[PDB]
């Protein structure tokens, strides 16, 4: 189903898509993957440390 | 972690690549066809060193 | 044609004012006349110093009243419109008049 | 919103009572800068106590970890609402589902190092939107306890310290609210005589901080007023 | 209130002057190393990786 | 030495803001070259105005909330953060907002001068809902490049400003997305040519060619030092 | 809207085929742009001339023997590719080397035309065995850019050369390595800039700060026509 509903939107099935690198504008070989994660910020800032 | 990865794809094989046994002159013109676009990372190869 | 009389004490802030004008005029419209400097007006005043006698102790001071005419030879419908919103820096007097 | 989730963001979020749940279904009035009004139907509504429901939301205070607990409503003026659905969005919300992160794009791949054990390497995007760019609050609090050798006080006529005291004040005391502070500010002058025997108590912003003095609570010693603030 | 001058007064106190860092876990000796200063924007320690 | 020169060709413009250009004849192996360089700088160097000081009439900190509006102020601040403005004459000017009524308040609202042109009239900021409620505020359009932060502009700022000027983070990029692309060009006699497609994605304030052509004087300028000096 | 200019503040010359052209201060991620756009148009276009072509005799093919040698023709090969030769005026010039006797061929050895020279006479072509030994080759030189192999050429090519001829990869561009790194900089209030330190290695025939002054107006004579 992860796979029907990327064949829904016009993504590749596989996940990965093929990426160029922004520093040298050259590809990177052997596709990586590229998806969204829901990442949280938790309550250990740098600041309240140093 | 990181490192050992980046060489083991690095120094590795495979049975056909772009430049497949063709013969160099020196590790710095394979590093110059590796950034060029002409040879592969992983293309083995005849070199000449020292 | 749109003439344009700006007037003010400092010379430097009219000139300032004068340029923007232009600015406003040369985007929106075309074939702006140009900043003709008119004659100053130098307003002197004589006054007694002591406050109370001492005649010959004097001070003369004046006001530079500078004046710069402005023309604009076609009022378009983009550009006259332009300074309604467009107001200039204090201290400087202006006096738009069409025809 | 959280594009992965499991549905059971809403129970969460509705069933910890940070979210303004309505208690009558119907439609609104929305004055909603200070309370959501809620016009209700007549089938949920008594015969006397003619009755329209008035939902105080929350704004920005202190949590029990200093973040920010806030409400804000997530209904419109003039729109109909049922009993059991939610108004007003909680801290960490979003149209009563439960958004503690936030969801972004990423790449699975070593990039130059700058990834090595655990580290995450964030692109300037995440910072240029502010999409992490939480809000903590601080409390602070100033008292002047008549230790020994009379009454501490509440005085701008801060000593030694020059033109370096009187600033983020009034002229009678006090830090004058709202304003950019940093660290070594001036917040409340609250200095003793006898304690050329002066010194300086006067509750200050603490080393590395900074922020915006958003409240200023006082039910000081019955007397607290200059000539006529109090 | 540091002014602009004192930075290049920290850069030649910094320059051939070690630090010990140190994990707060230190087990065995290797655990207290001794590193150059290099200065940094921000407010993390940046180690190398290999250490 | 047989090269050759490119020029801009055909410049489409699909929309308003997302728009393509080509570049036309490159040599062998030059376009990703030229592709990546004109990324680089297209995206980090580009000079576009943006809101930087939004002054809100009876308004002390920006927590707070105000009378007859739906978005918060810190929503009103993000929404005229994403504001699009270009100005052609002067670095700096100060707009006016000033709007009665129920009903949300449109970029469209803003009492323009003549040389500032606002490009998005369906960017909303506000949703007055009481009739009795009114809303002032004053923004300042300062122009830059980069990003240039509300913390390192606490104490930047050499013009003394006034106590309740709230102060907006600088976006000043008006580039958000280029794409490069290297075809097979049409050349008549020769075959080992190729074109470059630039697909840029604007702010709707930049003028595609004017900022290729900024670009390329960025690059040529920086490159003055390897070509004068060794 | 003002750019940083630098100032071009090293070259610690190592070698005479060395440099390192330590560069400071750019803009934030500047570095990477100048680095980069260098050293593709060094990797792959920079002009210059070498051995393209040669017809040597008692050779059939790039995988037969002379006799007279210690090495093999895989190794006349490979030194002849190492050679760095110079043509002023033509850009087509065959050369001949005969070689007999005890001891080593150099590139001294050869004969050369008016408008050509060797930048390194002391590098050997080979050795030989046999003093009755007498090697014999028509050393071809074009002129092209950059770098093209044996592969891509003898693909590319079609018309049947004469047995005997041996395809060499022609090494055009003068340069042998160049690669930079980024590091960082710092004018007195701003740390986010960063610093450019180019390393380059060429052969003869040039110094490596005229093959990045060359590299350099080549990039901005092609950049030249839309600017202000």
């Amino acid at each position: 189903e992860i796979k029907e509903l990327l064949k829904l939107g016009d993504l590749p099935t596989s996940g990965q898509i093929r990426l160029y690198d922004g520093r040298t504008g050259e590809q990177f070989e052997r596709p990586v993957t590229v998806g969204y994660m829901y990442m949280l910020k938790l309550n250990h800032l740098v600041d309240d440390k140093m | 972690q990181d490192v050992v990865l980046g060489l083991y794809y690095m120094t590795r094989d495979c049975v056909n690549a772009k430049g497949e046994g063709m013969v160099l002159t020196g590790p710095k013109e394979a590093e110059r066809l590796y950034r060029s676009g002409l040879a592969s990372l992983h293309a083995r190869v005849k070199v000449r060193i020292t | 044609r749109i003439r344009i009389r700006l007037k003010a004490f400092d010379h430097r802030l009219i000139d300032q004012a004068t340029a923007e004008i232009v600015e406003t005029a040369k985007r929106t419209g075309a074939q702006v006349r140009g900043p003709i400097p008119l004659p100053t007006r130098k307003e002197r005043f004589t006054v007694l110093i002591s406050p109370h006698v001492n005649k010959d102790a004097r001070d003369q001071y004046e006001i530079r009243t500078h004046l710069r005419l402005v023309d604009i030879v076609e009022p378009t419908e983009k550009t006259v419109d332009a300074l309604m919103r467009l107001d200039l820096a204090a201290g400087v007097d202006v006096q738009i008049s069409l025809g | 919103k959280p594009l992965v989730g499991t549905g059971m963001e809403r129970a969460v979020a509705v069933d910890s009572g940070v979210t303004a749940v309505a208690k009558r279904g119907g439609v609104v009035q929305y004055v909603d800068a200070s309370r959501i009004v809620i016009k209700v139907n007549e089938d949920e509504m008594y015969p006397g106590e003619a009755g329209i429901d008035i939902y105080n939301l929350t704004k920005y205070t202190r949590s029990n970890q200093n973040t920010c607990i806030n409400q804000m409503p997530c209904v419109s003026l003039g729109e109909p609402v049922e009993r059991g659905d939610v108004l007003a969005d909680g801290p960490s919300t979003d149209l009563g589902e439960l958004a503690l992160g936030q969801n972004m794009r990423v790449a699975f791949m070593p990039w130059n190092g700058y990834n090595f054990e655990d580290s995450i390497l964030v692109s300037e995007r995440v910072v240029q939107e502010d999409r992490f760019t939480t809000i903590h609050i601080q409390e602070l609090a100033c008292v002047s306890r008549d230790t020994k050798l009379g009454p501490e006080e509440i005085t701008a006529d801060i000593p030694n310290v020059g033109e370096a005291a009187l600033s983020k004040l009034d002229e009678s005391g006090i830090v004058y609210i709202g304003a950019e502070v940093t660290g070594g500010d001036i917040l409340v002058g609250k200095v003793t005589p006898k304690g050329s025997d002066v010194k300086d108590s006067s509750l200050r912003v603490p080393n590395g901080v900074s922020g915006t003095v958003i409240d200023v609570q006082v039910f000081t010693r019955d007397g607290v007023e200059k000539d006529k603030r109090a | 209130r540091e002014e602009a001058v004192v930075w290049d007064i920290l850069d030649e106190v910094i320059r051939e002057h070690p630090v010990l860092l140190n994990r707060a876990p230190t087990l065995h000796r290797l655990g207290i190393q001794a590193f150059e200063p290099v200065l940094i924007e921000g407010k993390a320690i940046q180690l190398h990786p290999l250490v | 030495t047989e090269f050759l020169k490119p020029r801009l060709v055909d410049i489409e413009q699909v929309s308003s803001t997302h728009a393509k250009v080509t570049l036309e004849p490159l040599e062998r192996g030059f376009g990703h070259t030229l592709g990546n360089a004109l990324r680089r700088i297209l995206l980090s160097s580009m000079p576009g105005c943006a809101v930087t000081e939004v002054e809100i009439d009876g308004v002390l900190h920006e927590y707070s909330t105000k009378e007859g509006v739906q978005e918060d102020i810190l929503e009103i601040l993000l929404n005229l953060k994403g504001l699009a403005v270009r100005v052609q004459g002067k670095d700096e000017v100060i707009l006016t907002l000033n709007k009665s009524g129920i009903g949300p308040v449109t970029a469209a609202d803003i009492t323009h001068d003549g040389d500032v042109e606002i490009v998005k009239p369906q960017h909303v900021i506000c949703h007055l809902t009481d009739e009795n409620a009114s809303i002032s505020m004053r923004i300042k359009v300062q122009r830059g490049r980069g990003y240039v932060p509300a913390s390192t502009r606490i104490h930047s700022e050499e013009d003394e400003r006034p106590i309740g000027r709230l102060l907006v983070d600088a976006c000043y990029s008006p580039v958000e997305r280029i794409a490069y692309n290297v075809e097979a060009a049409r050349v008549e006699q020769r075959t080992d040519l190729d074109k470059l497609v630039i697909e840029m994605e604007t702010n709707g304030t930049i003028d595609p060619e004017e900022a290729i052509r900024r670009a390329a004087t960025i690059l040529a300028e920086q490159l003055e030092a390897f070509v004068d000096l060794r």
